[PDB]
């Protein structure tokens, strides 16, 4: 997987850029065939849903795979979480990813403690 | 119901609280612990709120919350609650998220216009929620 | 570290906060507000010792703790901090929770042990955390 | 594991929406918005499906399923689920081309009344870790 | 000429119908499900179809073996029988089949159905002139 | 590639009364991409279920491996039974029932050409 | 104006195939009585076919493909009844084998047509010419 | 020849010794209808079995599969299996066939005549060369 060609393309399209991560199968390695390309970045303020969706598919047309672009200013703290344990820095400084770590695990461990009830309850 | 009245009096006991500590307001912008107060009962008012939502998301099976913010969106989603206070109730978790920590990402002005103009929201909640 | 730091700097500011809040403690069963300001400067104290905790077993991969408890659990196997002092910082969460969510049910005679004795379990933690 | 907490509701949710748009059924025959929601809810419970058995598969380190199908093969060769449930889940899978494609309704009434049940099946066995 | 080019046609044409049925004005749009449902289906089948006549193109002309459901499209511009812009916005299509079932996104559905159904029409007019 | 024998097996061991089976999607051409479907047409003495039908279709599906499309020539329209008489390649059957059918589809779309040939022109600009 | 043209001709066979026929104890017998009321029968099939792919064209209701859905595009449209449908459907096959092929017993199927469905040819006419 | 071709041929060889019974003396012809009807049917039978005959070499001999009667006898003549004039004189009797039971109001009566008395043995040529 070209990484340099998706730092590129993230790079000269998003404003204030700060973090880019590689997140499900391509950054474990279960890479299939009909995979689909997981990415997450973070800029200063949050890229409409529109703008980004546009954007994934430039991505998709440059990499031939469908990409799934996140904005993790506007993404759940489940997904967050999942980018934190499972994702790839591709781009950024060390301070920015541990800052947003940091900020990510805090909130997961406060939703984990409201929605346990609700977890239980639907996992018997 | 026997925690939903519960959480309706904790909220009801710390906008009271709020009101008290911050008086005229003149005093607020430079006492420490009239903030540390005012901040600590903003964050009981929409934990509770949370408390509220998730118990209501758990009795009617609307979803999983995968934010606390998601909490309003499930009811607002539902219809349970309209989405202009959907919107005002997860700004307020935003404040919690901000003032958990240090008051170095301070914005009084913000606290300010919450107690001025914004407790009206944690009373219109209680509002639709009794009416169940 | 930057962000050690940073939190360290964080609980040393509101350790001096509970302190001078507290002062002689001759009104603080009687007065809410400072009731309020030393739960507040306790839970930030409490915040940046899960969010270290949280860094330090993210950055050495010794896991990822899905809750508050974990975190310093996962530092004692570690031996990254003595396992009393895990124990006592668990229970300093413990205490914030029924702080915060049930302020009702909370005595005050608990709090009032932790600041006079056990505002040093956060001392103590800043320091091990420091020997790197 | 999220991805499992997550999929199981997905599954959940499409399932009260396929019974709630289907109904008695007398309706469903002439509106072709109900028979789209039905049939895009499908493929939803059976991708639902092929993600937590793949998540399965990738955790249990069981082996790499070389198609959707495989996904439901691997389970049962390490008796995670009954050899009927997967032969049952992986009739769900050629699904997805009825719709998409038209290539020139009684399957979908066929798969709503009588393998519903196959999906609920599944969230059961993984429940039960 | 063909009767996969045809019926093919055919099937965007009533899927687009369909889409500009539903929709109407877009104020019942956001609160049923049932409509939002039956518009992201038939959007499906609108980029099955393109890249259905995009691959029986390519190989009764001889252009190549598409690499994938986009290169199919890129096989096309590249012997100028559709326009560079019509190709990138064809495969901006490409990944709309992932976006209702792995999610669970609905501004995205109305964007396309305001300003991307003219690409399909785009596509049908370009065959038709063999 | 593609296991003839075991769709000719299968078709065989669950079709009562089978006559002819054609193998006719991009397999039948050599233009068979990854993640193919697998296109079959069957001509049986009376017309299949719909649902004996899918649910065969299925168990071809899990046997090889692939997404399948079984279509029964007996209630397939006069434009899909054209389609596997030109471009199918019959697995089994005898030549007088590939012939019949032929001829009965080839004349049958013949005169549906004269019929629909004005539809097909205006819908074509 | 073609539909018009059509309908037309649809009546002027009924009334020849009626002429030709009359009596039943002259069918089963005589082969030219058989040929006239058998071209009659396919040129009201073949102007009903006709006067659906006009419709179909004018009104763009899909592009059939069999000669069955000629009258299947006009009742998914609700221009025609289900039941009406099935039966012009059902007239198809008549005059696909029993007309342009030699043919062998299927007379007793084509006296059934000329005693009992002569008049869904007459219930099809009379609802395009209402529209 | 297969069994196909043999029954094709069959039907033809019938169906030309019908219009012979149903044509005589071809006096009352011109007036009766039911004898014009006869002889109409058993032409169209005359025709199909030929396009039958095409269609089924056309595929076996894998000259490509003809979408129209027309292209059938094309087909044919440009693999010289039929000559040029036979494939345009069994054109121009699929073409009479078409007016002879669409459009039999415009049908000239005087070129079926024609058709019975001289170019009838344009099929019985057909079935010399296929043989
Ligand atoms: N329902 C969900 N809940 C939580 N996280 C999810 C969910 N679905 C997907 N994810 C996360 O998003 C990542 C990418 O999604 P997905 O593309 O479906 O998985 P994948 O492992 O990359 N498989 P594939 O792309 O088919 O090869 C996953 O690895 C998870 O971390
Ligand atoms: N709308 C249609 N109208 C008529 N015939 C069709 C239509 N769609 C498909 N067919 C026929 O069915 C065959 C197989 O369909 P399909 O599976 O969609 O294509 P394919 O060529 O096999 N491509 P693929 O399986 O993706 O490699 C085609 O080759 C056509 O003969
Ligand atoms: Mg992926
Ligand atoms: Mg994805
Ligand atoms: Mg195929
Ligand atoms: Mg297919």
């Amino acid at each position: 997987l070209n990484e340099n060609k998706i730092i590129k393309l993230l790079r000269d399209n998003i404003p204030k850029l700060q973090l880019i991560y590689l997140f499900g199968s391509y950054s474990q390695g279960t890479q299939h065939r009909n995979s689909d390309i997981d990415i997450a970045v973070l800029a200063a303020d949050t890229l409409d849903n529109i703008a980004r969706w546009e954007l994934a598919q430039k991505l998709a047309s440059a990499l031939d795979s469908d990409v799934d672009l996140v904005d993790l200013r506007s993404a759940s703290t489940v997904l967050c979480q999942q980018v934190v344990t499972q994702g790839k820095q591709l781009w950024g400084t060390q301070q920015d990813d541990e800052l947003f770590a940091v900020k990510t695990i805090s909130m997961y461990q406060h939703l984990q403690a409201e929605r346990q009830a609700i977890i239980d309850d639907v996992m018997a | 119901n026997d925690i939903i009245i519960n959480k309706i009096a904790t909220i009801k006991r710390c906008i009271k609280r709020i009101q008290q500590v911050y008086g005229d307001g003149s005093q607020f912008k430079q006492d420490f612990t009239l903030q540390d107060s005012v901040i600590l009962n903003l964050q009981r008012c929409c934990e509770a709120c949370i408390d509220i939502a998730n118990h209501i998301n758990r009795q009617q099976q609307l979803g999983i919350p995968q934010s606390s913010r998601d909490s309003f969106t499930l009811l607002a989603q539902n219809n349970l609650i309209t989405q202009p206070l959907s919107d005002n109730l997860k700004k307020m978790v935003g404040l919690r998220n901000i003032a958990v920590h240090d008051a170095q990402e301070l914005n009084l002005d913000i606290v300010v216009h919450v107690v001025q103009h914004h407790l009206e929201d944690f009373e219109q909640f209680i509002d639709v929620i009794k009416a169940e």
